[PDB]
DNA sequence: GCTGGCACGACTTTTGCACTCGACTAAAGGGGCGCGCATGCTGTTG
DNA sequence: CAACAGCATGCGCGCCCAGGGCGTGCAAAAGTCGTGCCAGC
């Protein structure tokens, strides 16, 4: 199950034109595409293996996957980009030291 | 904390060297060209007004020297790391996403479909962002707080 | 009265997680201040003492809420 | 005039940790004045 | 009980009074990483 | 970096920090804690000295808060882990050390509460004059005194200074025929060819000044500056980094560069005959150097001799 | 009237300050491995 | 003779301790020894 994260998009109307995204906000936002009016929003997906390593540094909070692996890059990413954690699992909450 | 305050602007190899390449990708060029004319050798024509030499690419500097006296004219090339500043200062995202997009429909390959993503996909990060890339090659340096350094 | 087993106050509440956090609040009160055990004491801790009243079926969340309502009323 | 607490100025409560690029600027908003001598401690006053 | 330093203290006195509560705070070595990240020309801050 | 042993501390406690840790551990009020916070600072390696009263009070700034307050909790101070903490004068350290004695001592509370409390700055010299004032006789009081001398004091039993701050030396001076002999023992090449010329000059002092004569023989910087053509500034900066090494007065030989030096050690010798009279008499011993050619005339010169400790004054 | 401490003076000690590049001849190491991603040269499709 | 797709070589990840080991003038300013003056006993 979690290798099946990360899908990709064929259609447009959701914006991200052909890229990797998550499953998860892919469906968010075709739900909501189709909860609005407008139905030509949503987009055809396609899902994507993955493969354990790739996935753990795809994760959405750059602390984590920081510290997995690959620290150098990881940060040069997410330094250039400007992504907030968020704090939502289990590792950034221990390294900040809040519950888990 | 502390800091130092930097003569002539360089390095940040974090950038530059963990693969891939920001400057290199974003400024559309190979880690061996800038890589390579960071430090001595090549000039690097910057602006290249009025240049024999492409606006933007490298020469040989002792060929560029013999080059800018057969012109019999001056070309505002930067050898050190302030090209690379001056170039990537030069640098809008807008303007190359424009250009990036007519790539893109002018590209018949798949491969060039890829990089050209790749090049939206960060630039545009760059623009939402709020980063000036500028910000890269650093000029003051600041200094880790001591007790952290201890003796 | 020390217990090997939470069982009988885990079927008062479900989740066990919750238990904890219900035993805690309430054995808190006891131990700091500003409360009196409702089941005669055994010489045991406080914490023993709270999972016993949850087994009792005497405490639960509904029953702290009931009585924070009323220690509330009355001040 | 005292009751100086150190200890109650950071009880600072925070979500999502952010990170970016570091200007100029922003470094001397951290900095607390400049290091110019590569030297750190005297070896005879045994102060820095 | 590691690198929290008043939380260390506030922890001890509370149970040598037999108060047994945490009053958790944020861990030194947290605040050390920031600084070294702080370092390299990165800022990473805390946004609430 | 980690996993290793890197220099990170140890985190060692000092008084203050002990101090402060045992009042960490007390029934002190939100106000009390910021007075006793405050008193413990003001506290020093040597114990006793809490310095000035008043400006504890005065130091937060009125507002109410008298001096009795301060005062109560400072007792209290002064009663944490080490017995007689702080206080002042060393009178009230002896009354709050004496404080607990069990009062099962025999003959000890009384007496003892009245020598450390009053007459005190009279039990310096001896008893005499006080066994008439406290009509004690024999060994009653000699016994109080036992005790009162048997106290120590302050702290300085928390210390926390393991490093004793050796030497290391830096040039052996190999005594030879009566003198010594210079051997050094135990870019950055540059600097080690100065440090190597700061030894050549060391060896150019024993040629400067005598070793076998009493303290060393007046010398000027300008010798060291005229043999290797050095400034002076260099000569005195390797000479006060480093440190030389002999077998008999080994020094930094920073004080080598006969004089003062052989003063006081005719000052040392008066001395040792001092003991005769307390009030010594370096003035007339001035007179004498005068006599001796040395012309002092009741100068600093024989006021080091009655300065650096000496009975001199002091016994006066 | 004598001794001790300190103030004033002289001396003799302390301190200014740094650029070239200096270099210099070796000093050695040294039996995993996967995995992947990118750059580059080749090769075949029209 | 054109661009496009593939094969290949190189470089950077991992694992993991591992042990420590460490001169060259001259010149302006200041620290200190000497001498004298003033105050305490």
């Amino acid at each position: 199950r979690q290798m099946l994260r990360k899908a990709t998009i064929v259609n447009a109307g959701s914006s991200d034109f052909l890229e990797g995204e998550q499953v998860e906000y892919s469906r968010v936002k075709i739900a909501n595409r189709e909860l609005e009016a407008n139905g030509k929003v949503g987009a055809t997906y396609s899902r994507d293996l993955l493969g354990i390593t790739k996935a753990s540094l795809a994760t959405e909070s750059f602390i984590s996957a920081a510290s997995f692996q690959e620290t150098t890059r990881v940060l040069t990413e997410a330094a250039v980009a400007g992504k907030r954690d968020e704090l939502r699992g289990l590792k950034e909450n221990v390294i900040v030291g809040r519950l888990i | 904390m502390g800091h130092i305050e930097l003569a002539s602007p360089t390095a940040h190899i974090w950038f530059l060297k963990s693969l891939p390449s920001r400057i290199g990708l974003l400024l559309d060029m190979p880690l061996r060209d800038i890589e390579r004319v960071l430090y001595f050798e090549s000039y690097v024509v910057i602006e290249g007004g009025m240049t024999n030499l492409e606006r933007q690419q490298i020469l040989t500097e002792e060929q560029y020297l013999d080059a800018l006296e057969e012109f019999g004219d001056e070309f505002d090339a930067k050898m050190g790391a302030e090209a690379i500043q001056a170039l990537l200062k030069s640098m809008d995202l807008e303007q190359e996403c424009e250009q990036l997009r007519e790539e893109l429909n002018e590209t018949n390959s798949e491969t060039k479909r890829k990089k050209l993503t790749k090049r939206i996909k960060l630039l545009e990060a760059f623009v939402q962002s709020g980063n000036k890339p500028e910000w890269m090659i650093l000029t003051v340096l600041p200094v880790l707080p001591p007790d952290l350094r201890p003796l | 009265m020390a217990r090997v087993t939470v069982q009988d106050a885990v079927e008062k509440i479900g989740n066990r997680f919750d238990l904890v956090l219900v035993a805690a609040r309430r054995a808190r009160q006891m131990q700091v201040g500003g409360k009196d055990p409702l089941v005669p004491e055994e010489n045991d801790k406080t914490t023993v003492i709270a999972l016993r009243e949850i087994e009792e079926g005497l405490i639960n969340n509904q029953i702290l809420d009931v009585r924070e309502r009323q220690e509330q009323q009355e001040q | 005039l005292l009751k100086f607490l150190k200890a109650q100025t950071k009880t600072e409560e925070f979500d999502a940790i952010k990170i970016a690029l570091a200007s100029p600027d922003m470094i001397r908003s951290w900095s607390f004045g400049e290091v110019k001598k590569p030297e750190t401690i005297n070896y005879r006053t045994f102060k820095p | 009980k590691s690198d929290d330093v008043n939380g260390r203290t506030k922890m001890y006195k509370n149970i040598v009074d037999g108060n047994h509560q945490m009053e958790p705070g944020m861990p030194e070595s947290f605040n050390v990483l920031l600084k070294e990240i702080r370092s390299l020309g990165i800022n990473i801050e805390l946004e609430d | 970096d980690d996993e290793l042993p890197v220099y990170q501390g140890e985190t060692t406690q000092t008084l203050q920090d002990y101090l402060m840790w045992q009042v960490e551990l007390t029934p002190f009020t939100d106000t009390d804690r910021a007075i006793a916070t405050s008193i413990v600072d003001a506290v020093d390696d040597t114990g006793y000295l809490t310095i000035q009263i008043e400006d504890i009070v005065d130091s937060i700034g009125d507002d109410e808060i008298g001096l009795e307050e301060v005062e109560a909790v400072l007792k209290r101070i002064q009663r944490f882990d080490p017995v007689g903490v702080a206080a002042k004068d060393l009178r009230d350290c002896l009354l709050i050390q004496l404080s607990q004695f069990a009062k099962e001592t025999p003959w000890l509370e009384e007496a003892r509460l009245i020598i450390s409390d009053h007459l005190d700055l009279l039990a310096n010299h001896d008893f005499r004059t006080l066994m008439r004032v406290t009509r004690l006789k024999e060994e009653v009081l000699k016994e109080a005194v036992n005790l009162i001398q048997s106290l120590d004091p302050r702290p300085g039993q928390s210390i926390q200074t393991s490093e004793p701050e050796y030497v290391i030396p830096d040039v052996l001076v190999r005594k030879v025929s009566g003198r010594w002999t210079v051997e050094l023992n135990a870019l950055e090449s540059r600097n080690d060819t100065l440090l190597r010329v700061s030894r050549c000059i060391v060896e150019q002092q024993q040629a400067f000044f005598e070793q076998g004569e009493e303290y060393m023989k007046p010398m000027v910087l300008a010798d060291i500056a005229q043999a290797v053509e050095m400034h002076e500034s260099t000569i005195s900066r390797v000479t006060t980094q480093k440190y030389l090494h002999s077998p008999r007065g080994i020094f930094e030989l920073k004080y080598f560069f006969a004089s003062s030096t052989a003063i006081r050690a005719l000052v040392k010798k008066l001395i040792a005959a001092e003991n005769p009279a307390k009030p010594l008499s370096d003035s007339k011993l001035t007179s004498m150097l005068s006599e001796q050619g040395i012309m002092v005339a009741r100068r600093t010169v024989a006021k080091y001799r009655e300065s650096l400790s000496i009975p001199p004054s002091n016994q006066r």
